[PDB]
């Protein structure tokens, strides 16, 4: 009989760094590989490769 | 690794037997906490075992009781333990001996029930190293004292004479004639040896002290032999013992049955062909008077 | 102690780059396998992809006089046993409980 | 209990046609006529296309198990 | 707990884990590896459960605290862990015997296990030991693929 | 048999382990003689009672000693070849490199035994026992000692077939012992490579079959395309054998599937 724990290590904590919240969500591993890059990417591709002025 | 035999074991390369028997006592030494790992190299020790030419095949005869006994499989334990000859005994009181004369006892016990009842190969098949230790342990028993326990080993390997000799030790006699009349009563089951324990019942009722005639009518009830119990009432009578003539009679009537009863006297009466006052006892008339006023 | 399984991801990170270019496309040049998975030389990509074949972990052929892997995928995954089988296992499972 | 039918039902034609091939009894030609429909009938012709459907109607099956 | 009787063995459990945990500190004494041996294959013959198992586990626990792998390996199979043993009991097992069979290359069975293992220790709390459980299932499933 | 006796064999081993490594120098068949002689005093040593330790200080010096004599033994056990051979010292001497931690110092010829202790359960192909193995020295080691960071990445190329590794079997100079041994190797991988070409193309030229399983002449490369049974035309042409007859029947399922679904029929029907 045991009902413990106390051979390992821990750590608890109130300083908590954030993520996308899980309520019912998705919860996709797609959204962890971007950070809003949506307007950048578009931006940035369009005057470097220059398909705003040459190309419509 | 540390606390692995890998290192003790992968020896035995090269063929020096001074090789083999230093390692059969550092390994020997420390199985109990290798065993584990023993287990997978066994073969080493048991082609040691086969081969006669070496003499240390005691302590492989050992070391393979010690994989076996950790391993908890035992069976093996006993065919390697009593290949150890001399090494494994009853008296070095180790946990060995511990577990495995009671792996030991029961594998015989076991064995004696089927092969003395059966076959006509009976012990044939029994090793005789497995009975040393069972006497050996035995012979504890009766320098102990512990005839109280020894009374029912005697019933496990079912050999009376253990039995025969565990009444007569000490003064312990009158209690031991207690013991094996509740035994053969209650815990008795196969008709064949328990009768086999009743005729030996009787004759220590005969040689041992002044006989009682109470113990040895019960006991001829239940063994069925009535030619002798006729015998054993007409030479008490002849000594004028009427007084322990009666007591023999009035336990066949009331213990007894009737196809018993007509045995008896009819046995009298052979005996009587070239007075009749236990013929009025065993026929049950002046019972049915004294009962009839009663 | 867990530092002596991590180093062996390395298998898994290509295993899987390959496989998800295999469902990804229909045929590749090896020249471009090794720029998507961050590799070593097109000489070590054909032998990657190769070794996956023969762990039939992305069913697909290579023709080397021209330079391409080619995926061979076809299968409607209903004429594999595979979902009778995994249903096998849910209904074990969920019946034992 | 059908297969226990189906067994000693076709295990009683094998009697017959062995008796009638040898320990002679003349032939019924009707009877080996039907008996021809019989391995006509069988279901093997078109096995390719049965097999990917059989199995998946049994993948059905499941989903509802 | 030498002394004899079967209640004793239980609250003997307890004893052993505390002579564990206090002598892991100044150096987890390979000594003790001995004594818990001894007192292991007793318990398999008194058939204790309960401390068979409570004691196997803290035998485990000193082999994997050094790199005796093989050692806990061939011993987790030639062994048989009670039956009747409490829940806490079985998931300091399962956490083992998992550990080892993901470091000999076996992923297969190990995710199995260790998934068990997490959802074995008590629901509220159990900090730590679940907190590295999760160390480790988290990297069995990448390993496997 | 004092300990003076006792160190009057060491001095007897200081006599044929420093032959051993003159005759390394002049690699000598003196250099085989010397060690039919240190598997000799191997027997005397064991008679000095210096079996693995249990304690006492005194036998500790005097098994610093003794590892020597099954260190630059074993060293020639390996060019004296054959497996039960230089295997069966390997584990007397893990065991005296936990020893060597212990109550003993550390030597810089401890960690690079060890290493062909790895490569040699790479050549025999048990890649099981490789990974626990590593895992008995700790993690920061195998970063730093670049003696040992060869068998390691061998592994990581050996399990995940990845080819520039018949290459790498050459570059492992740093330790030279590294690349005696390793050679036996080199005849599994081209196994494995022709395994995956039996099924990953259908026709390349016969030349390039040469410069991939690491082969400088056409004679041999006939002889390789013989044992698996190729043809010789202008390219070398290969034989369907991925898959070559598809799993197209569910007739061979059939009894077994049934067996299932009376399985399923019993757990719904026992009595629980």
């Amino acid at each position: 009989e045991d009902d413990e724990f106390e051979e390992f290590p821990a750590e608890d904590w109130a300083g908590l760094d954030e993520d996308e919240d899980a309520h019912v969500w998705e919860d996709n591993w797609d959204d962890d590989n971007v950070e809003d890059d949506f307007s950048n990417q578009l931006r940035a591709e369009l005057e470097k490769h220059g398909y705003k002025m040459e190309t419509s | 690794m540390i606390t692995s035999a890998a290192g003790i074991i992968s020896l035995l390369d090269e063929d020096e037997p001074q090789l083999k028997e230093f390692a059969l006592h550092k390994l020997n030494a420390v199985v109990n906490d290798f065993w584990a790992e023993i287990s997978e190299s066994v073969d080493k020790i048991e082609v040691l075992y086969e081969d006669e030419g070496f003499r240390s095949r005691q302590f492989a005869a050992l070391v393979a009781s010690k994989v076996f006994y950790h391993l908890g499989a035992f069976e093996e334990s006993l065919n390697y333990a009593l290949g150890a000859g001399d090494l494994f005994n009853v008296n070095d009181n180790s946990e060995y001996v511990e577990t495995i004369i009671a792996k030991c006892i029961d594998h015989y016990t076991k064995q004696c029930v089927e092969n003395a009842d059966l076959p006509e190969g009976e012990k044939k098949p029994i090793d005789q190293r497995l009975e040393g230790i069972v006497n050996k342990m035995f012979q504890r028993c009766l320098d102990d004292h512990k005839y109280k326990q020894a009374i029912g080993i005697a019933l496990e390997t079912r050999r009376l004479d253990v039995f025969e000799k565990t009444i007569l030790e000490s003064n312990d006699v009158p209690g031991m004639l207690a013991y094996s009349l509740k035994l053969c009563m209650s815990l008795m089951q196969n008709k064949q040896f328990r009768n086999k324990v009743l005729r030996v019942l009787v004759k220590i009722y005969m040689n041992l002290e002044k006989p009682d005639f109470i113990n040895v009518c019960q006991c001829l009830i239940f063994l069925d032999d009535p030619q002798a119990v006729s015998d054993i009432l007409e030479k008490l009578v002849k000594e004028d013992n009427l007084l322990m003539a009666y007591q023999i009679c009035f336990d066949l009537y009331e213990s007894a049955s009737q196809q018993f009863l007509s045995s008896v006297i009819q046995n009298l009466r052979t005996v009587g062909t070239p007075t009749l006052k236990m013929i009025k006892i065993l026929s049950g008339e002046m019972a049915i008077e004294l009962h009839l006023q009663f | 102690g867990t530092y002596t399984l991590i180093i062996r991801l390395r298998h898994n990170v290509i295993k899987t780059g390959v496989r998800m270019i295999s469902l990804s496309y229909s045929r590749i040049s090896l020249a471009d396998i090794a720029q998507k998975l961050q590799l070593d030389s097109p000489e070590d990509a054909e032998f990657i992809v190769a070794k996956a074949i023969r762990d039939g972990v992305i069913e697909a052929s290579i023709n080397h006089e021209k330079g391409y892997v080619q995926s061979k995928e076809m299968i409607d995954i209903y004429s594999t046993r595979e979902p009778q089988l995994a249903f096998h296992q849910r209904i074990s499972f969920c019946l034992d409980i | 209990h059908g297969l226990k039918g189906l067994n000693s039902k076709l295990l009683d034609i094998r009697s017959y046609l062995e008796k009638v091939a040898t320990g002679k009894l003349p032939i019924n030609h009707q009877i080996i006529y039907q008996l021809q429909d019989v391995f006509n009938l069988l279901p093997d012709v078109s096995l390719q296309e049965f097999v990917k459907a059989f199995y998946l109607k049994t993948n059905d099956q499941m989903v509802v198990v | 707990s030498t002394q004899n009787r079967r209640a004793l063995d239980l609250v003997a459990a307890k004893c052993y884990y505390y002579h564990a945990r206090v002598y892991e500190f100044l150096d987890k004494l390979d000594v003790v590896r001995s004594f818990l041996h001894a007192r292991l294959r007793t318990a398999t013959l008194r058939h204790d459960a309960d401390g068979q198992a409570t004691l196997l586990n803290l035998l485990l626990r000193n082999y994997l605290h050094y790199s005796l792998y093989d050692q806990a390996e061939k011993l987790v199979s030639k062994s048989v862990f009670p039956e009747q043993a409490n829940n806490n009991e079985w998931a300091r097992y399962l956490y083992y015997t998992g550990r080892i069979k993901a470091i000999q290359l076996e992923y297969s069975e190990a995710r199995r296990t260790m998934t068990n293992a997490l959802r074995k220790a008590p629901q509220h709390t159990a900090v730590g030991f679940k907190q590295t459980v999760h160390k480790l299932l988290i990297v069995v499933e990448l390993l496997l693929g | 048999g004092p300990a003076a006796t006792s160190g009057a064999v060491l001095q007897a081993a200081t006599g044929m382990y420093e032959q051993l490594k003159g005759e390394w120098n002049r690699k000598s068949p003196n250099l085989s003689k010397c060690g039919e002689e240190l598997g000799r005093l191997k027997l005397v040593l064991l008679e000095l009672n210096f079996l693995p330790t249990t304690g006492t200080k005194l036998t500790k010096q005097q098994l610093i000693l003794a590892r020597d004599i099954l260190e630059i033994g074993a060293q020639w056990s390996i060019l004296r070849k054959d497996i039960p051979s230089f295997e069966r010292y390997m584990a007397q001497l893990k065991c005296y490199y936990f020893d060597y931690k212990e109550q003993l110092p550390e030597s810089a010829y401890m960690h690079q035994l060890l290493g062909l202790n790895l490569l040699f359960l790479l050549s025999q192909n048990r890649v099981a026992e490789f990974h626990t193995e590593l895992e008995r020295l700790p993690a920061k080691d195998i970063q730093t000692n670049v003696y040992i960071k060869h068998p390691v990445s061998l592994e990581q190329y050996l399990m995940e077939g990845s080819y520039n590794k018949v290459f790498l079997a050459k570059g492992n100079i740093p330790a030279e012992s590294y690349t005696f041994f390793i050679d036996i190797l080199l005849d599994t991988i081209r196994d494995e490579i022709a395994g995956c070409i039996e099924k990953a193309y259908e026709k390349i030229l016969f030349t390039e079959a040469t410069r991939i399983l690491f082969f400088n002449t056409p004679k041999k490369m006939t002889d390789y395309a013989k044992k698996r049974g190729w043809v010789l035309g202008p390219n070398n042409y290969y034989s369907f054998a991925s898959q070559q007859q598809k799993p197209e029947d569910t007739t061979i399922p059939s009894t077994e599937l049934a067996k299932q679904v009376i399985e399923y029929a019993r757990q719904l029907e026992m009595i629980v």
